[PDB]
């Protein structure tokens, strides 16, 4: 028994590689030796199963519609990572009430085997589902690219969270950067904007290089960590995962709704 | 707790006072001028003697010498005469300890005014590590916590935003009989109004359009411990009514269920809003207010405890040694500049500033220009 | 001018009680079980005998003959037992003429509370000369004071106690209307009937119909059971409507129908039910001003205000604070929850306070001071800053 670390991968801007970061970070953390569960919070449109080549028989639409419980929709994905699949264009998953998000987050407490890693792949945008899944996670990892639109969207998400929920600690990961100096400069620009308007704490995690092996892996419907384990992107993901494993574990519950409050209450 | 010494060789008046103090609920030991040393030897220390009630003395030398060896016994031990007029020729050196001159039979009013004055002079003459500081406000808070932590009572922590109410609540819980129980925090301003009832009480398999499983609420999570309701002022009125009903009856029901469950929890509520004005405007319930206000603890803003900032800085840096995100040190000019700040959101901004400069410049030293903005002027 | 009678055959107990009463500054005539009449004749008339403190009896006969002889001396003379629990050897109707049993040695607060209880007994049951029925004490528990307002409240409660009529209690929030309702209920013809309190402001406005009148199967979404309302639970008893002023107009019409026609309807039901209940309404709003504001029913107001009890704020009866502190502290001692003592300065400072939420504020402050300063003397310095005054 131990507290479970929950990582929300977000960034607001679409097409920045949130799903790739989620999947590859999950496989890398499983490689270091943790029991990892990956949740596809893109509830209306599923991409984790597409990138990993999985064809789930039961998805979360079956859980919400009540045909099955939450345990029997788990899939054993690559590297031992257990996947919670989402629906793809199901009318009962396009938009859910905050009560339904609360119920789904609370129902995850039935799982008591993962080794303090639960990676949550939020959808694009700053909508209600994204905010609900980010606020429920201990760590918030923002994937940003070196474009004005991505910086603006990340700043908007940070400003929303800080203004309306008081969040102040954010992790930033650069993706599709053509040089380490590009990632450093991107972090510098994001921090410049945030310091100019806000008072929040941004921590640089690392950089994932632009690598065409990722594109080949997506075309093959497999993960770049397992399809091309010796590529630059795979090594960057391994380094980031080593950095992520060194993050401090949660110790005290907060007042709002969050994943696995049971383990955060009884253990201390 | 504290004993009283009555020194009188007049047995009739000695018995008179002895029954009076016994009636008045005051602990005392009967003494005379020749056996009081043995009684004094029976005392644990000089502190346990609140005062001495001096009466007629027949020992050699008189009352003047008698005060001498009590003075040698203790200089801080006050003296009051029983059934003797105020002196007019006794030495002046001893008149800083004659608090009052009572007459037999004594009166209820002046006896307690005499006893109150004795407590004041004794106070004048002479372990919450998480809360650090040296201001009068912080030690008053620590004393109030010491007084309330050992009893089962509803505590309400009043102050401003980011003043450190959760720390006070945790210290109260850890120094109580419920130390081995859980600590369940509930923030009413971080949960939507429609979710608060389901979060506090729980729900069954089907209670609403999103309930997909049966789970325990935070009252059941706090069974055998304390439930810390932060930001109680923004709780909706219907939820206020239901919370009052649960607190009164000691029983609650899950949403969508008809089974009554009992939970024994300690309520520690926190507020930054002026509740009394909210009852005046009808946005808060007065009955719930007086159920939660059995013991209020008022925290003081950091701008009113400015001499304490350096100790807070050292404490905050200290805890980062345990939660492993680095370390950082400060300069005297930087500390003085921080002390000269308004600080709205006192401890929250102090911790945010420390975390921000720790992640920004790790293992560094902070000068006046090292501060980011609006902190030096 | 008023005097007590201490009748006890133990010389030491007589002496130390006597000196205690002299310490409190209370007049007394010490007596025994054989010569009390000889010294009792010195006083003018039986009225100045406030009460008798009777201890142990080791003389000829039992305590019954002494009780009868004392009753012959004056029928309205309260008796206080000192260090002797009441014996279970008299009829239940003949076991209730004493007011309190004081543990030896008596506590200051409990002694003063018992003396005030005797004074309340004497000031109304003696001079009445009207009640041919056997006297019923204990009807005034939380009503302690020497103000004009509290005596008027006591007179109204005595008027209404023997009559089954609808009562309207007017007073600010926190004055203690529930205890007055309970005192009226338990000392009327409803003593064996249920007492059902309902706070209109607590139930949501959309559920007040179902809560007050009940509902049957499938009355509304969520009605899985046929829960019966408060009025039927109060059948043969009393229903206490608190803050009736926020109850909406259709509910007011149905309440007047219950009051006059004695009929009401459940939710989802097509039959009329008859219940015999007594309605004691409580509010803190000016009902007249609501009538000219078009919010309260005028006919309902006339129907209810036939026996009004106006409970004054504590800020208008400040000289009763000492007695209220004695009652609160006495209960707190009886429940083994500690004790506190004030000096004159603290009491005067409290008397100069505005007191919003009068008696609940007083009790909350007493509990807070018990937690803060247990077994110590409370002065102005040890009171909270909002209570300090110059
Ligand atoms: N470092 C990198 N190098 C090369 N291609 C990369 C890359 N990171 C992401 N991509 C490409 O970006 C595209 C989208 O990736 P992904 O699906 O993970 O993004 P995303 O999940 O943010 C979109 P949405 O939020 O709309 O679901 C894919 O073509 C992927 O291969
Ligand atoms: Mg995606």
């Amino acid at each position: 028994m131990h507290p479970v670390q929950v990582i929300a991968v977000t960034g607001g801007k679409g097409g920045v590689g949130k799903t790739n970061v989620s999947v590859n970070l999950a496989l890398a953390l499983a490689d270091l030796g943790r029991r990892v569960m990956l949740l596809d919070a893109a509830l209306g449109l599923a991409n984790v199963d597409v990138l990993l080549g999985l064809t789930p028989k039961r998805t979360l639409a079956d859980v919400i519609e009540g045909r099955c419980e939450l345990r029997d929709v788990l899939l054993l994905g690559p590297g031992g990572v257990r996947i919670v699949p989402a629906a793809s264009g199901t009318q009962s998953m396009v938009h859910l009430s905050p009560m339904q998000h609360a119920g789904l987050i609370q129902a995850f407490s039935d799982i008591s085997d993962n080794l303090d890693v639960l990676v949550v792949d939020t959808a694009a945008g700053i909508g209600d589902s994204v905010v609900s899944f980010v606020r429920a996670a201990q760590e918030v990892l923002l994937v940003v690219c070196d474009e004005p639109t991505s910086i603006t969207d990340a700043y908007a998400l940070i400003k929303l969270l800080n203004r309306d929920h008081g969040m102040t600690r954010f992790r930033v990961l650069a993706n599709m950067a053509h040089s380490p100096q590009e990632g450093r400069n991107l972090f510098a620009k994001l921090t410049k904007v945030t310091d100019r308007f806000l008072d929040v704490a941004l921590q640089y995690v690392g950089v994932i290089p632009y690598d065409e092996s990722v594109r080949k892996a997506v075309q093959k419907q497999r993960a770049v960590y397992e399809a091309f384990p010796r590529s630059k992107a795979s090594l960057a993901f391994k380094a980031v995962a080593q950095k992520v494993d060194s993050w401090p574990l949660p110790a005290n519950p907060r007042g709002h709704l969050e994943f696995f409050v049971e383990r955060l209450v009884q253990h201390p | 707790e504290t004993k009283l010494l009555l020194i009188d060789d007049n047995l009739d008046r000695s018995r008179d006072l002895a029954v009076i103090l016994n009636f008045l609920g005051e602990d005392q030991l009967t003494c005379n001028s020749e056996d009081w040393r043995e009684v004094a030897a029976g005392l644990s220390n000089s502190r346990e003697a609140l005062c001495v009630l001096l009466g007629s003395v027949e020992s050699k030398g008189g009352a003047v010498e008698l005060l001498k060896q009590l003075a040698s016994w203790d200089e801080y031990l006050p003296i009051l005469l029983i059934g003797e007029p105020a002196p007019a020729d006794w030495p002046e050196e001893l008149r800083r300890r004659v608090l009052a001159s009572l007459e037999m039979p004594p009166s209820y009013n002046k006896l307690l005014d005499s006893l109150h004055r004795a407590q004041v002079y004794r106070e004048m003459y002479d372990l919450f590590r998480s809360l650090v500081g040296t201001s009068r406000a912080i030690q008053q808070v620590r004393q109030m916590m010491q007084q309330v932590a050992d009893t089962d009572a509803s505590v309400l922590i009043l102050g401003e935003s980011g003043t450190g109410k959760e720390v006070v609540a945790r210290n109260l819980h850890y120094h109580s009989k419920r130390r081995e129980g859980p600590f369940v925090p509930v923030n009413c301003g971080a949960i939507p109004a429609e979710l608060l009832e389901s979060e506090l009480f729980g729900h069954e398999k089907g209670a609403f359009t999103g309930a997909i499983t049966s789970r325990a609420g935070r009252f059941e999570l706090a069974n055998g411990g304390t439930l810390f309701l932060d930001e109680i002022g923004d709780m909706p009125l219907p939820m206020q009514v239901k919370l009052l009903r649960v607190l009164q009856e000691r029983t609650f029901e899950r949403v969508g269920s008809n089974k009554t469950q009992n939970v024994d929890v300690r309520i520690i509520a926190a507020t930054h809003k002026n509740l009394e004005k909210m009852i005046e405007d009808g946005t808060f319930r007065e009955d719930l207010y007086y159920r939660l206000n059995v013991f209020p603890i008022e925290m003081a803003p950091l701008r009113e405890r400015v001499e304490d900032i350096a100790l807070l800085l050292n404490e905050l840096i200290s805890r980062m040694e345990h939660e492993k995100r680095g370390s950082i040190r400060f300069n005297s000019a930087a500390i003085m500049s921080l002390c000269r700040h308004d600080w709205p959101g006192n401890v929250r901004e102090l911790a945010n500033l420390v975390e921000r400069l720790a992640i920004m410049h790790p293992y560094g030293v902070i000068g006046v220009g090292e501060l980011p903005k609006k902190f030096r002027h």
